[PDB]
């Protein structure tokens, strides 16, 4: 019900994924509503919403408003429910107010339990905040998004990925050795990996210049056929 | 040029592109035609050049026998001079145009409705131009609870002209045309993500034509308001989202 | 610079050109094998522009690409890289 | 060559909708597609506003490579029904079609760089009363830049810019002498036009050009000047 | 380019107006909505 | 001089370009020595730093012991401080020290008093915490790492950078058309971008598996010349 | 995370990974 990625790594392309699995869960006849818990609040830009929309439910929340009224709905089966844009003061001293978005995961559960979505997708951020770690926790599912390349190794040995989180391939080059050979390790050494990676596309990088998910955007591209799949693979799986 | 001068000379020829499966073809078949069942024509492929239904025809124009790029050229030459002391006894029609015929006989990819589906499937059955046992298989899926079925054909890509598919009866159906029952889960990772059963619960497969004009038979006799549609087509300038109160 | 399949990146300076195609000299050790499709990346003011080149003749540290079918928008580019310059 | 005027280029407008139409011309004879197309490259890679620039090709061997690139690469292309006093004829012919208000000529192995206009159209956009503007293709450069300070740079016949109003009051190039280019020059100055020059670069594209060359223009300019005096 | 050009002579005041570089800006914030939205 | 090297988006390539800059800075004959300051702590293994050897300075001030015990001689001139590995408890509890590591600061005023180094060089991480803006305050010269990719074209016109900070552009990718555009728009846009770029070169991918800097791994790549260019640009410039 | 690194140095394509970067070898180890 909740399906909740997030990056190893920044800049691994955990937005765009996310809101191409939403087009994707969408295209199938599911219900979706998709979250942007990331504090840049980059996730709206890809559905179609002004630079200068200020509105979020984590504004709403600091503002002393309904974060309900927030809601942007994109069609008849994806919603959207963006971060909200914050002031630069704000940016730059985050504990005056990461402790103030208690209340959005009490709402979280109540929507989840209305049953109006039955999926959820959070893009959440890698920062080791406290809302964060509210969210993985409310979160049924998790898919935790690496590239082939050493950073990632590196990372994938001494972090700590939350319980259930399967590895999902991002960026995937063609003709690299070093990228062969670590794609190679991950299959035998990696037991969460996710059979399903999606090779480095340009539609993913003009997805978010055309303000549009890479679904909605080019369908005919690879990494919209991938998504799919990946998509379908979350129904099968983590449906229960 | 050279062969139709000889007479029983053996005639070996190497294939290396697919656009010369044809031309070559019908070159064999001329020299069936006008030198007589005492000449020898082989046919040698090289790195990959050759399907079975390909194969059948080249048979069918001529050749006594074909040897595919998988046996190295020793054994190449061990089977040249085995067919040594042989006639072609089989039957070449004089036209050439149907032994191409029979190569393709649906030329029709893509989703199809039900009635279209068992109506071709059926005539491709019906064809007396067609190996017996060989001319295709049906197989058909029961998704995971997990899934509906539209989503599931949503999920395939067929590649090939031949191959069909359809929705009926929480059942996904799929024609597969000249395929043999041993490679059918090779034909299925090829129209498939990898991960095959765990996209379906069970399957059932036929590859007999007396099976699968029954199970046409059987499937013809289903209410049309459990045909799906493609989601796409059904689902489907920029979108300006609408504000809402989430309740 | 010369961009190998293998993502390898190396500088280099031309000798000659022509229609043909262009003839340069490597900086430093390169494997560079003939008949490898390569890509030559030409610096025109602050940007750069990408052609598709195939070698065909390696002497030493000398190595000559020949162009790939060329389009029109790519043949002006090269043209402002090549013959229209500062000099 | 007491005094070379050593001129610069003025600043064109900042509104680039006062600036003028220029037609440039390539004409060719027997020269190879090879030659031409990269002058015609070059030519649609100046720096110059798209609606006020057109390039043709003068072909006067009908060879229909040259019209398919034309046509590929987008160029006009006109080729004559005869073939009657040569390059200059060529060009008095094709301005009978161009709209522009400045005609530009460029040879075959010349390559214009793309700030060639932008560096010349200012003295025409400035001074009303100069007709013809010439770049170089040393000593040359020297007698032609110490010319222009008593208003004596002439035509060299390529590489040229010349506007149009005044080019076909004088009955256009000239076609009397082997020269047109020096003919061109004294007909613009005896009516009381003006001719600059400017000593920046193009792109020079032919190197050396040797004795052959060499001889070839000490030739037919001496033959022209004695037949213009 | 244009830079060796204007230090090879003086050339001070001759701001280069590139048309190709303006039309293809142009282009592209026709083509990509967010740079459209960004840049004005 | 002080110079501090910080990424406006996680995963575009700080990391290795402060490692390789140090190489080249060393290389040239200056005294460089690198500091790492992310949580992360991937700056130890690009110059054959054990996976094992948690010797930190973070770690040596958290159990009571002295920072400057955690360097390292690399060569005669380039040393390092690795910021040292943190426990899994630590990682998801930051707020926990993220407040006690504000010592390692007067220390730094102090080596930079010292003399013995003439280039501080400082990997600083973007996680806006307290010590993150005590480390680029005191850092006397920025350099923002950016990628020309829609994610950072956004972020620049939305978050902001260092003052006197200078836009270094790497990972700069071999025929893509939106980053040609985004490419020619920041020419004009932005008035603090540096005239030199670096390209997607396979040495900088493999560098990190080598446990070598790029120019150490491979002094032959363009990248690694790039790097060079940098540094010279840093030498004629933020010598004071 | 979980880590299965028991019985990998037995297919030579994983052996010339793991000996072509130091890095990969340190981690398998
Ligand atoms: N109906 C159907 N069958 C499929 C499909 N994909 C695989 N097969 C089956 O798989 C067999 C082996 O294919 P292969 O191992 O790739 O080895 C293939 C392949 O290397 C080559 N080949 C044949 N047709 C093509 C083609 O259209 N494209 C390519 N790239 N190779 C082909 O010939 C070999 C032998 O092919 P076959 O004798 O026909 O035998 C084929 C065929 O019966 C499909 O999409 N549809
Ligand atoms: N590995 C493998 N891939 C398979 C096989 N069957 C189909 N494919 C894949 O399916 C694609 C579409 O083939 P098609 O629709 O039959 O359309 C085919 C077919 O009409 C024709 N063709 C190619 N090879 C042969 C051949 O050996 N015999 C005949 N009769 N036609 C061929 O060329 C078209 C283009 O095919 P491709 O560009 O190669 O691309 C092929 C190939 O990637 C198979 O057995 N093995
Ligand atoms: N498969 C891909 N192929 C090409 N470009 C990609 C791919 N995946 C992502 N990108 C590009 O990489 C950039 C980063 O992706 P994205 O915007 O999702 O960032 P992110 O991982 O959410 O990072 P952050 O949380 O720091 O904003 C974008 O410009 C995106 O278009
Ligand atoms: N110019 C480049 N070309 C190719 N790969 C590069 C380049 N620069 C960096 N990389 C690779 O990108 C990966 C991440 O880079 P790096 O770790 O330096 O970035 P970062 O911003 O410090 O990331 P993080 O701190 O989030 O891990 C590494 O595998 C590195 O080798
Ligand atoms: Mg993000
Ligand atoms: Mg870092």
């Amino acid at each position: 019900a909740v399906l909740g990625l997030q990056g190893v790594r920044g800049g691994v392309g955990t937005t765009t994924i996310t809101a191409a699995l939403a087009w994707s869960l969408q295209m199938l006849g599911e219900n979706v509503l998709v979250v942007d818990a990331c504090p840049d609040n980059l996730l709206r830009l890809s559905f179609n919403v002004d630079f200068t929309h200020r509105q979020g439910w984590a504004r709403a929340m600091l503002d002393g408003q309904d974060w309900r009224d927030a809601g942007l709905r994109y069609t008849s089966q994806l919603d959207l429910l963006p971060f909200g844009q914050l002031s630069i003061e704000e940016q730059e001293n985050p504990q005056h107010w990461q402790t103030r978005l208690s209340d959005i995961c009490s709402g979280l559960q109540q929507l989840k339990a209305s049953g109006r979505y039955q999926w959820i997708l959070i893009d959440l951020p890698r920062d080791a905040s406290q809302i964060t770690h509210q969210l993985l926790s409310l979160c049924d599912h998790s898919l935790a998004i690496v590239n082939v390349d050493a950073n990632c190794h590196i990372r994938l040995h001494q972090q700590a990925l939350p319980d259930g989180a399967h590895i999902l391939i991002n960026n995937f080059r063609i003709g690299s050795q070093v990228q062969d050979d670590i794609y190679q390790l991950w299959l035998q050494s990696q037991r969460r990996l996710l059979p399903m990676l999606i090779h480095r596309d340009e539609a993913m990088a003009e997805c978010l210049a055309a303000k549009q998910p890479v679904g909605e955007y080019r369908s005919d591209a690879l990494a919209a056929e991938e998504i799919l799949t990946l998509a379908n693979w979350c129904l099968l799986n983590y449906s229960g | 040029n050279e062969a139709r001068t000889a007479q029983a000379a053996t005639v070996v020829f190497s294939l290396q592109q697919n656009a010369q499966i044809e031309p070559l073809a019908r070159s064999i078949h001329t020299l069936r035609r006008q030198r007589g069942s005492a000449m020898k024509i082989l046919v040698r492929e090289n790195t990959a050049s050759l399907r079975a239904t390909d194969e059948r025809l080249l048979l069918a124009c001529g050749a006594n026998m074909v040897i595919p790029w998988n046996a190295p050229l020793s054994r190449c030459l061990t089977m040249i001079e085995s067919v040594q002391g042989q006639k072609f006894s089989r039957y070449v029609p004089e036209d050439i145009t149907t032994l191409l015929s029979m190569t393709q006989p649906l030329k029709l990819r893509g989703f199809q409705k039900w009635d279209v589906f068992c109506n071709a499937v059926n005539n491709m059955m019906n064809n007396p131009l067609l190996p017996a046992h060989g001319k295709g298989v049906l197989v058909a899926l029961r998704p995971v609870p997990g899934i509906r079925v539209e989503q599931a054909l949503t999920l395939c890509r067929p590649n090939r002209t031949g191959d069909i598919m359809t929705i009926g009866g929480n059942r996904l159906v799929l024609f597969l045309s000249f395929c043999r029952i041993n490679d059918l889960d090779t034909a299925l990772n090829h129209i498939f993500p990898l991960p095959t059963g765990d996209i379906f619960s069970n399957r059932m497969v036929w590859f007999e034509d007396d099976q699968i004009s029954a199970e046409l038979v059987q499937m013809r006799l289903l209410a049309p308001e459990q045909w799906g549609m493609p989601l796409p087509l059904t689902q489907s300038w920029r979108r300006i989202p609408e504000p809402m109160r989430l309740l | 610079a010369i961009a190998r399949e293998d993502g390898h990146l190396f500088s280099c300076t031309v000798q000659d050109f022509s229609d043909g195609g262009l003839g340069i000299k490597i900086n430093g050790q390169a494997q560079i094998l003939e008949g490898q499709k390569v890509n030559l990346l030409l610096k025109r003011g602050q940007q750069e522009y990408v052609f598709p080149t195939q070698v065909a003749r390696v002497m030493g540290n000398e190595v000559g690409l020949k162009l790939m079918p060329l389009t029109t928008q790519q043949h002006i580019d090269f043209v402002q890289c090549t013959f229209a310059r500062a000099d | 060559v007491v005094w070379p005027l050593n001129r610069q280029p003025v600043p064109l407008p900042k509104d680039m909708s006062l600036w003028p139409s220029v037609d440039i011309f390539v004409p060719t004879y027997n020269e190879d597609l090879n030659v031409v197309k990269n002058t015609i490259y070059a030519s649609l890679g100046i720096d110059w506003p798209k609606d006020k620039l057109n390039i043709w090709i003068l072909d006067d061997g009908g060879r229909e490579e040259f019209r398919q690139f034309a046509q590929n690469v987008g160029v006009k292309y006109i080729a004559r029904t005869t073939h009657e006093h040569a390059k200059a004829g060529n060009i008095n012919n094709a301005l009978k079609y161009a709209k522009g208000e400045f005609v530009s000529i460029f040879d075959c192995d010349h390559v214009p760089t793309r700030s060639f206009l932008q560096m010349t159209m200012g003295w025409f956009l400035k001074e009303k009363q100069l007709a013809m503007m010439q770049t170089p293709h040393l000593f040359y450069g020297l007698v032609q830049d110490g010319n222009d300070m008593w208003d004596a740079t002439f035509f060299c016949g390529s590489c040229a810019v010349i506007r149009r109003k005044p080019l076909d009051e004088i009955g256009g190039i000239a076609v009397e002498t082997v020269t047109e280019d020096a003919h061109t020059s004294l007909r613009l100055h005896r009516r009381g036009y003006t001719s600059a020059y400017m000593r920046i670069p193009q792109a020079a594209g032919l190197a050396t050009e040797s004795l052959s060359a060499h001889i070839g223009q000490r030739i037919r300019w001496a033959r022209g000047m004695v037949q213009i005096f | 380019d244009i830079v060796a050009l204007k230090q090879a002579f003086s050339l001070p005041d001759i701001d280069y107006a590139d048309i190709s570089q303006r039309e293809q800006l142009a282009a592209a914030l026709k083509r990509w909505p967010l740079l459209a939205e960004f840049a004005q």
